[PDB]
């Protein structure tokens, strides 16, 4: 079994105030079952997920994603559940990374 | 050279000993079709507006074909059970890859069809597309049967007529994208975070296709810096995005430079 | 379009 990656970063740079998109990208892991969610300060945002596919070393990789628009009080993460993970991998988004 | 690739994902159940199939298509880089047996009356679906002007044939046909498929995954994910002495209890998975490059005559540069059970490497067609790899002893057994019943010609038919000819279409029918490269929109951004130094970030957004190289460069070194480097990973409209950092000593940023290159890029390209 | 698969392991 391999554990997940996870990235959470936005489409565009961040500007607050200017519509965006923002993504959790979980890639690496193996087997396939995953549970991943978008959250807006600790919330699960409604959010589409992408279709399971995987990498030329056959780990699986997903994207989940919806719109956002940044401003100066919100906090959006991505937490991740998988059998390769004691507790739920949870990554807070930053408009620098 | 242009692509057409998919990736099939077989799951078991510890359950009612039935199994979930998945089917993603590509070309290039582009997810332009799926295909998923949990949804009611599972249909082949269009992910990207140009496969849409197929007609309802179109999906009847690959409808057809890939239910079949599924049926044939939910079979091998049984015999493979067997040949490792895996119990019913587990859930397993068989995943295969295969797909064709076109060559500079319009006919298959390169094809491949590729198998793996519970994520590790089963068997594999070879480049003459007439023989088989296999990767442990069971593999053996595939193998066996698979020459026996020259299996490899129906693949080789396959990547050499059908996936090929397809390909072409498709490309005609996506004219106005799938022949485009995108260059990555670059920056570098700078955070004086810490004591440790000054951190400068290298971003590249909204390249097509995903390979892309990012390298940091001092003055006067000519290996490349170490660096923290992302994985390359999809910006959501269907380009990618990736960036290289480092940190370096709070006077010295101009000593250093990043270095892009991509093919849709005229030039190598340095930043500062 | 897809290739058909229909041979056991």
């Amino acid at each position: 079994a391999r554990p997940p990656k996870v990235q959470v970063y936005s489409r565009h740079p961040a500007e607050n105030g200017k519509p965006n998109y923002l993504n959790c990208y979980v890639s690496g892991f193996h087997p396939p079952q995953i549970e991943i969610d978008l959250l807006k300060n600790g919330e699960k945002m409604n959010a589409e997920q992408s279709d399971l596919s995987f990498s030329k070393d056959w780990s699986f990789y997903l994207l989940v994603h919806t719109e956002f628009t940044p401003n100066a009080v919100d906090q959006y993460s991505c937490r991740v559940k998988h059998v390769t993970l004691d507790k739920p991998k949870i990554v807070k988004w930053d408009r620098d990374h | 050279p242009h692509s057409l690739s998919y990736f099939y994902t077989a799951v078991s159940r510890p359950d009612r000993g039935d199994s979930r199939f998945i089917a993603v298509g590509y070309v290039d880089d582009t997810q332009f079709v799926r295909f998923d047996n949990y949804a009611p009356n599972p249909r082949m679906e269009p992910r990207v507006p140009w496969i849409q002007q197929e007609g309802q044939d179109y999906w009847d046909e690959e409808t057809r074909k890939v239910k079949d498929n599924a049926q044939t995954y939910g079979v091998g994910l049984n015999t493979l059970r067997g040949y490792y002495n895996q119990s019913e209890a587990g859930s397993h998975t068989l995943q295969s890859m295969f797909g064709c490059y076109l060559g500079p005559d319009g006919l298959l540069l390169h094809g491949y069809r590729q198998d793996a059970y519970d994520g590790a490497d089963y068997i594999a067609l070879n480049e003459d597309l007439r023989s088989w790899t296999a990767a442990d002893m069971a593999a053996q057994i595939t193998k066996r049967k698979w020459e026996a019943a020259n299996v490899a010609e129906r693949r080789r038919s396959y990547l050499q007529g059908l996936c090929v000819e397809s390909l072409r279409r498709y490309l005609e029918m996506g004219k106005d994208t799938l022949q485009r490269a995108e260059p990555p929109k670059t920056h570098v951004t700078r955070h004086p975070s810490s004591d440790l130094g000054v951190t400068l970030r290298c971003w590249a957004l909204g390249f097509y296709p995903k390979e892309i190289s990012l390298t940091w460069q001092r003055e006067g070194q000519d290996q490349s810096q170490d660096m923290e480097l992302v994985e390359t990973r999809p910006s959501g409209d269907g380009t990618f995005q990736k960036w290289a950092a480092l940190v370096v000593p709070p006077g010295e940023e101009q000593s250093y430079t990043c270095h892009v290159q991509h093919e849709g890029l005229q030039e190598p390209l340095t930043l500062r | 379009e897809s290739d058909t698969v229909g041979w056991s392991w």
